[PDB]
């Protein structure tokens, strides 16, 4: 079997990043700038789909709701559900880029709720050519990795009631 | 009576204002001397705790009991709970600064509650003994 | 060039906007990202020396090279000099925050004196050269 050309992503840059690394200080949201390039002369893709994943999706057993009531297994797959869906947002992602042309796109990093095991964050991305019109569309894997830390901040670690008795 | 001893140790302990009046809401302070020759450093951590502690008798002695641990339990509180004391070195004293905040009026004579335990063999001593706070 | 090894380690640095334009006298700040990925965390300290460096040749280079000592000397300073970067475990990264101030308008391309210094091995690891400071 012999398709026809496929293209090629190289990730030109990142921009307030150094070696796929950087800091949060467990609260603050910041965003920057990925550029990538179609390395590609003739091809011109026609699909991009960006999926967010992490460190705490990827090291979790695939069964882990056996031995736990629902109250402890509400908050952790609540919490789960967050950082899978909102922890790293897409806004304004380029839906075509020309052969040899290069593109930026924002990314927003954003952890209000996280455990503090968050340590890794492994945006993959799926870009895919199409096909001549006919039945489907050429994809391909793109898994670039981000070591993004989590440094300590305000913390809560007790608290208590004790209801008023009476007016000043 | 005023001035207490720490048990299976030399630690001594003193309010400097053992008896202080002031009005509901407003927040004061004291200071806890403390005296510290036995041989060694301590890491001692005062706390206040605010939950009624369990009665072991005739109910009209029952109910006087359990007013007595309610009205302690919940009319004086620490703005400084868990206040790790930093370090006492052999010889030496400390001011272990304390604050609070009153909520219901009456006197708290040898105020119970504010209990101090030590990390290096997990005594109980009640330092509290030395305060006679009158929140009006 | 940006970009700043250490000898006989893995640890990395750079700043975050190695080039940057301010007037004289505001004072601003570099964020200098050190990343650690070598066996173990650091204790590394950031200095800055205000000394002119000794001279080692004609008069026409001999003041040339004093002159340059002597604006890399005396025209910028760190309001946080003698800083100890807590910790950095390894394969981490840490963001040592520095603010600093001009008082003589230059531009101090790869700026000298500011050389962080391991405390683990006795380094001398200039990260100086990631900097292009500008004051007018």
């Amino acid at each position: 079997k012999i398709l026809p050309e496929q293209p090629q992503l190289e990730l030109l840059s990142t921009s307030k990043m150094t070696r796929n690394s950087w800091m949060m200080l467990d609260g603050t949201k910041t965003d920057f700038h990925i550029t990538v390039r179609n390395k590609s002369l003739s091809c011109a893709i026609n699909h991009i789909k960006i999926i967010p994943m992490n460190n705490i999706e990827q090291m979790l057993k695939p069964d882990y709701w056996k031995k736990m009531p629902p109250d402890d297994l509400y908050i952790m797959e609540k919490q789960l559900d967050w950082l899978s869906k909102s922890c790293v947002r897409i806004i304004k992602l380029p839906t075509v880029i020309k052969p040899n042309e290069t593109i930026t796109f924002d990314l927003e990093l954003d952890n209000t709720a996280v455990p503090f095991n968050f340590t890794g964050f492994d945006l993959l991305i799926e870009y895919g050519m199409s096909a001549t019109d006919e039945s489907c569309i050429y994809l391909k894997k793109l898994s670039i990795p981000y070591e993004v830390t989590l440094r300590r901040t305000i913390e809560v670690p007790s608290m208590d009631i004790i209801p008023l008795n009476e007016l000043f | 009576t005023s001035l207490v001893n720490s048990k299976l140790s030399n630690v001594k302990f003193k309010f400097i204002n053992s008896n202080i009046k002031v009005i509901k809401g407003e927040k004061f302070t004291m200071r806890l001397q403390i005296i510290n020759s036995s041989s060694s450093p301590l890491d001692l951590v005062v706390y206040y705790n605010n939950t009624i502690n369990p009665i072991p008798l005739t109910l009209e002695n029952q109910y006087q009991l359990h007013n007595k641990y309610r009205k302690i339990a919940e009319g004086i509180i620490l703005l400084s709970n868990d206040y790790k004391i930093p370090v006492v070195p052999p010889r030496e004293t400390y001011f272990a600064d304390l604050r609070f905040i009153g909520i219901m009026s009456g006197y708290y004579g040898t105020l119970s509650g504010l209990k101090v335990l030590d990390l290096n063999t997990n005594e109980l001593i009640e330092v509290g003994n030395g305060a006679s706070v009158l929140i009006q």
